[PDB]
RNA sequence: GGAUAGUGGCCUACCAUGGUUUCAACGGGUAACGGGGAAUAAGGGUUCGAUUCCGGAGAGGGAGCCUGAGAAACGGCUACCA
RNA sequence: UUCGGGUCUUGUAAUUGGAAUGAGUACAAUGUAAAUACCUUAACGAGGAACAACUGGAGGGCAAGUCUGGUGCCAGCAGCCGCGGUAAUUCCAGCUCCAGUAGCGUAUAUUAAAGUUGUUGCAGUUAAAAAGCUCGUAGUUGAACUUUGGGUCUGGUUGUCCG
RNA sequence: GGUGAAAUUCUUGGAUUUAUUGAAGACUAACUACUGCGAAAGCAUUUGCCAAGGACGUUUUCAUUAAUCAAGAACGAAAGUUAGGGGAUCGAAGAUGAUCAGAUACCGUCGUAGUCUUAACCAUAAACUAUGCCGACUAGGGAUCGGGUGGUGUUUUUCUUAUGACCCACUCGGCACCUUACGAGAAAUCAAAGUCUUUGGGUUCUGGGGGGAGUAUGGUCGCAAGGCUGAAACUUAAAGGAAUUG
RNA sequence: CUCUAACUAUAAAAAUCUCUCUUCUC
C-alpha cells in the first residue's frame, strides 16, 4: 500500500520548553505515556502528521513538547529511531540514568 | 453484538445483583 | 425485504406444521419448506441389467424398482446440486426442469 | 380508516390520547420536567459568572486534530463545575486563573459544538471586560 | 357495520364514476342520498336517476353524464355557523367559481351558495364539484 | 338550638349513612395570582401573560384584637417565632 | 476612404469653484409651578466638509475574492457540511467586495418553518411503530321508514322595455 | 463403529450382522398438496362416547339485540419450576477421542435435568402474513376446498329408476394463485399496501433521530426464572429503508 | 387433428491487515 503514499537525517536538540522522554507503555486511544528525564512521569498524546506516519513503541526515546498552561500533558513530536539515541546518550543533554539496548 | 446475548448478559447481572440483595438482608 | 412473495415457506394458513428431518445432515425443517424428491430408480443399475439378465432364474424377471422420498434441508439442497440459485425472474417459475427428458 | 377517531362526541380522547404522544416531543418533555431546572448548570440562565481554576487544552476527534484550549470553571450560582471554550486565538492567556469568567451558551442548545469533546459553553467576559474586546485590543484587563 | 349510508353511496359514486362507468347502483338508499341526488341532479352532474323499492331500504340506480368530477362526504356532520361557511369552501372546493358544499339547514338539504341566499345554515354532509 | 348582619355543619346536642370517583375524584408538581390581553399567522393552532386596566391575596411568618359604616388594618395595636 | 468630429449622452479623476445647510454653540422669546428640552430665531458653526459609521461576512447553505503576505493538521476558524499536514478563495493580517445600518453582532427560550403532534393534517410490510389471540364494562360510533307534491293569490329584491 | 480422514468404545465370555420372539416408552412414516379445521397457540393410526363450531340450504323465528373496545378476564409453542408416575429415543450440563497455535467449539462417541405424562405455576417467541377489527366499491383469468343449485350428461348397475363418483354451466363462503396498472407507493412490491392534497365509513393500540435502554428506580404478578409498567442525566450527524453500478 | 417413463456417486484445515480521500463550470 505505498502507491497510495506521499512516498540520512540528523537529530534534533530540546528547545525551551521540550524535553526527550522514554516511553513507558502504550496507552490506548492513541496517547502514550513517557518518563521525561527529570523524575517525573508525564503523559503524552501522538502528534498530528505522526499518528499513522511514523510508528513508535515501548522503550524509545522520543521528543515532546510540552504544554505551557498543563504540565501533567504534553503532546510527542519528534521520534528517534535507535541509532541517535545513542548519540543522545553520548552528547549528555539528558541525563545518562537510562540505558535502552537490546 | 447479537441482542440475544446482550439481554443474557443484562440478566445475568441482574441475577447476581439481586442475588447481591437477598445476601445482604 | 421480502425475499419471496409466497414467502419462501408454502405455509400460508396452517399456523405451524410438523418438522422433518433432513436426509443428510438431520436438520429439522418444516415439512413444507422441505425441498424433497421421488427417489425411483430399478433396484439394479441399467449398466448391470445384462448380467442379471441372462443369469438368472424365473426367465422375465420382474427386476422391481426402490421407492422412497429424500427430504433435504435447503442447505444440502443447494450444496448437493439438487436446487440451483437462480435469477430473479426465473424464480417465479415453478415448473420441474421441463420433465428432465420427453 | 385513518384509526382515530372521528365522532362528535369523541374530543375527550382525540385531547388526552394528544395529551400522551406530546410526550414524544423531547422540547417539550423539558419544558414540562423543567430538567433546565436540575441538570443543565443554567438554570435556564443564558449567561453565569464563574471563578476559573484551571487552563486546560482539550483534544479534537478523527477527521481535525488541534489542541482547543478549554478552560475549567465553577459556577457562582450553584457551585457546579464545567469547561468552557475561549473563543478567539490569542486569549487562553488573557485568562489569568482564579478570575471571575462569564459564561454563554455554546451555539447549539446545550449540545458540544464542532469537534471539542465534552464542552458545553463559550466564554465571553473576563474581569468585567468582554473578552473580544481585549483581544481587538480596545480595552485592556484590569488585573486586579 | 356500516355507520352511514350517505358516505357508502357517494363512494361507489366515486368509484364507479373514475373507471368512466355511466350508471351506479347506490344499495341503502335512504332519504338524504335521495336529497342529495336531487340537488346534484339540479345543479347537473347527473342525469335521470331512479329509485327501486324493495319492502326494505329499497335501492337506487343513478345515470351519470361524466360530467361529475369528484364527489365526497363529510362523515362527521361538523356543526357549521353561517360564518365559518367561508372556512369549509376553502378548504374543501376547487375554486369559488364553481363547487358546492352540501349541507342539511333548517330548510333542509342545500347546498352552500343556496345556504348564504337563504341566510341559513345548519350541518355539513358533503362536498361536489 | 347557639353564633352571624343574614342562609348555611357555620358551630353544638341528638339522630340517620350517607358525599365524590375511570365523564379522572383524592393525592403530587407547577421557576402558576386568575382575567382583559401579548408574540406568533393561508386556514386550523403554539407559547407567554410579574407588570400601565379589572378582580384576589399580603405587608418578615403565623395567630389575637380595639376603634370605626367599613380592617382581622399592619406608615394600628397584643403575643409567639426569625 | 482607418480616420474622426464625442458631433448626443453617461460615467471615472488626491483635479477645481461658488452655492445650501444642519449637528453644536448661543442673543432672546416661547415653553414650565419653576425650569430643562422641543418648536422659532439673532449672531456664530463644512473642505479631507478629521463634523471621519459601525457591525458581521466573501467554499457551500448565502450576497460577496480561487487577490497579496503570514502560519503550516500548529495556531485557529467553523451554528452544519468542513478548512488547516508548504501555492489555505474557510485561520491571521492588508487590499477589494458583500449584507444591514445608528444599528448590528451574540446566548438561552418560544413561535412559523413542523404535513417532525397531524381536528382540518402524520405514519404503523421491511425506515419508529398493529397488543399473541379472543371475550368484555365504561367511551366511541350504529340500518332503512313515518306530508311529498301539486293550484291560486300576493309582498317585495335583481335584470329586462324603458317612462 | 464412526468419519474428510481417524481415535476413543464393544468384541474368540464372540462382538457386527442372521433369524424368531418378548419388554418399555416414543411417534404416527409413506397419504402429505401453494389442501382442510380452529380465535391464536396448534391439530395427522382405528373405533366408540362426550359436548362444540364454521359454511351452505331456509316464503322459519325476535326486531337493533350492532363494531371496536380503557377497566377486567380465558387460552397461550418450546424451554423452565414444583411435586408423584414412567425412563425407549435424543441430548443442554459434565466425560471423552479428534482438528487447531490454542478449541473445555463446530465432527466423533457415552451421559445427568428435560424430552412423555398427572394437578399447579410460568405467559414469553421472528406468538410473522414483520399487513388490527367491522363495513361498501373498484379488473381479467383459471383451478382448488365446503355447501346448494340445473342438466334429456357420463359411466356407473341392481334388470332399469335410486344413491355414490364424475363432466358441464353455475352460485355462496375459505385458504390461496396467475396477468396487469388503467390505481398506489420511495422502492422492493400490493388486487389491496387501491378507493389519501380531488386530503373525512366506524373504531381501538402503538412511534417521533440513533445510542444510552427495555437499563436505573417505584409499583405490580410470580417460590424462582422472569414478565407488564418505565425514564432521565448524558452522547452523537447520523443510524436506518429500498434499489443502481462496481 | 393422437399421449403421461427414467436414475445416480464429494465436503480435512485457511487467523489478522497501518495510512490517504481529494471540483465541475460552458
Ligand atoms: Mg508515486
Ligand atoms: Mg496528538
Ligand atoms: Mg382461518
Ligand atoms: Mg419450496
Ligand atoms: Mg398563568
Ligand atoms: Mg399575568
Ligand atoms: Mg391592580
Ligand atoms: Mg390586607
Ligand atoms: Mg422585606
Ligand atoms: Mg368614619
Ligand atoms: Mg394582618
Ligand atoms: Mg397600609
Ligand atoms: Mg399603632
Ligand atoms: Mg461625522
Ligand atoms: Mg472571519
Ligand atoms: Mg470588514
Ligand atoms: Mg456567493
Ligand atoms: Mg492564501
Ligand atoms: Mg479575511
Ligand atoms: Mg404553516
Ligand atoms: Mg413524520
Ligand atoms: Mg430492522
Ligand atoms: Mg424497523
Ligand atoms: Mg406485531
Ligand atoms: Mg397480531
Ligand atoms: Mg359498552
Ligand atoms: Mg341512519
Ligand atoms: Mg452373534
Ligand atoms: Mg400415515
Ligand atoms: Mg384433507
Ligand atoms: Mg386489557
Ligand atoms: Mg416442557
Ligand atoms: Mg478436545
Ligand atoms: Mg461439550
Ligand atoms: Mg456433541
Ligand atoms: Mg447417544
Ligand atoms: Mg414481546
Ligand atoms: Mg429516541
Ligand atoms: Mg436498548
Ligand atoms: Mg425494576
Ligand atoms: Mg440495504
Ligand atoms: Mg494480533
Ligand atoms: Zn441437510
Amino acid at each position: 500500500k505505498g502507491r497510495r503514499g506521499k512516498n540520512k537525517r540528523e537529530l534534533i536538540y530540546k528547545e525551551e520548553g521540550q524535553e526527550y522522554a522514554q516511553i513507558t507503555k502504550m496507552l490506548g486511544n492513541g496517547r502514550v505515556e513517557a518518563s521525561c528525564f527529570d523524575g517525573n512521569k508525564r503523559m503524552a498524546h501522538i502528534r498530528g502528521k505522526l499518528r499513522k506516519k511514523v510508528w513508535m513503541g515501548q522503550g524509545d526515546i522520543i521528543l515532546v513538547s510540552l504544554r505551557d498552561f498543563q504540565d501533567d500533558q504534553c503532546d510527542v513530536v519528534h521520534k528517534y529511531n535507535l541509532d541517535e539515541a545513542r548519540t543522545l546518550k553520548n552528547q549528555g543533554e539528558l541525563p545518562e540514568n537510562a540505558k535502552i539496548n537490546e | 453484538m447479537r441482542a440475544k446475548w446482550r439481554k443474557k448478559r443484562t440478566r445475568r447481572l441482574k441475577r447476581k445483583r439481586r442475588k447481591v440483595r437477598a445476601r445482604s438482608k | 425485504p421480502k425475499k419471496r412473495a409466497s414467502n419462501g415457506r408454502n405455509k400460508k394458513g396452517r399456523g405451524h406444521v410438523k418438522p422433518v428431518r433432513c436426509v443428510n445432515c438431520s436438520r429439522s425443517v418444516p415439512k413444507d419448506k422441505a425441498i424433497k424428491r421421488m427417489a425411483i430408480r430399478n433396484i439394479v443399475e441399467a449398466a448391470a441389467i445384462r448380467d442379471l439378465s441372462e443369469a438368472s432364474v424365473y426367465a422375465e424377471y420382474a427386476l422391481p424398482k426402490t421407492y422412497n422420498k429424500l427430504h433435504y434441508c435447503i442447505s444440502c439442497a443447494i450444496h448437493a446440486r439438487i436446487v440451483r440459485v437462480r435469477s430473479r425472474t426465473d424464480r417465479r417459475i415453478r415448473a420441474p426442469p421441463q420433465r428432465p427428458r420427453f | 380508516g385513518k384509526g382515530k377517531p372521528r365522532g362528535l362526541n369523541s374530543a375527550r380522547k382525540l385531547r388526552v390520547h394528544r395529551r400522551n404522544n406530546r410526550w414524544a416531543e423531547t422540547t417539550y418533555k423539558k419544558r414540562l420536567l423543567g430538567t433546565a431546572f436540575k441538570s443543565s448548570p443554567f438554570g435556564g440562565s443564558s449567561h453565569a459568572k464563574g471563578i476559573v481554576l484551571e487552563k486546560i487544552g482539550i483534544e479534537s476527534k478523527q477527521p481535525n486534530s488541534a489542541i482547543r484550549k478549554c478552560v475549567r470553571v465553577q459556577l457562582i450560582k450553584n457551585g457546579k463545575k464545567v469547561t468552557a471554550f475561549v473563543p478567539n486565538d490569542g486569549c487562553l492567556n488573557f485568562v489569568d486563573e482564579n478570575d471571575e469568567v462569564l459564561l454563554a451558551g455554546f451555539g447549539r442548545k446545550g449540545k458540544a459544538k464542532g469537534d471539542i469533546p465534552g464542552v458545553r459553553f463559550k466564554v465571553v467576559k473576563v474581569s468585567g471586560v468582554s473578552l473580544l474586546a481585549l483581544w481587538k485590543e480596545k480595552k485592556e484587563k484590569p488585573r486586579s | 357495520t356500516r355507520t352511514s349510508v350517505l358516505a357508502d353511496a357517494l363512494n361507489a359514486i366515486n368509484n364507479a364514476e373514475k373507471t368512466g362507468k355511466r350508471q351506479v347502483l347506490i344499495r341503502p338508499s335512504s332519504k338524504v342520498i335521495i336529497k342529495f341526488l336531487q340537488v346534484m341532479q339540479k345543479h347537473g352532474y347527473i342525469g335521470e336517476f331512479e329509485y327501486i323499492d324493495d319492502h326494505r331500504s329499497g335501492k337506487i340506480v343513478v345515470q351519470l353524464n361524466g360530467r361529475l368530477n369528484k364527489c365526497g362526504v363529510i362523515s362527521p356532520r361538523f356543526n357549521v355557523k353561517i360564518a365559518d361557511v367561508e372556512k369549509w369552501t376553502a378548504n374543501l372546493l376547487p375554486a369559488r367559481q364553481f363547487g358546492y358544499v352540501i349541507l342539511t339547514t333548517s330548510a333542509g338539504i342545500m347546498d352552500h351558495e343556496e345556504a348564504h341566499r337563504k341566510h341559513v345554515s345548519g350541518k355539513i354532509l358533503g362536498f361536489v364539484y
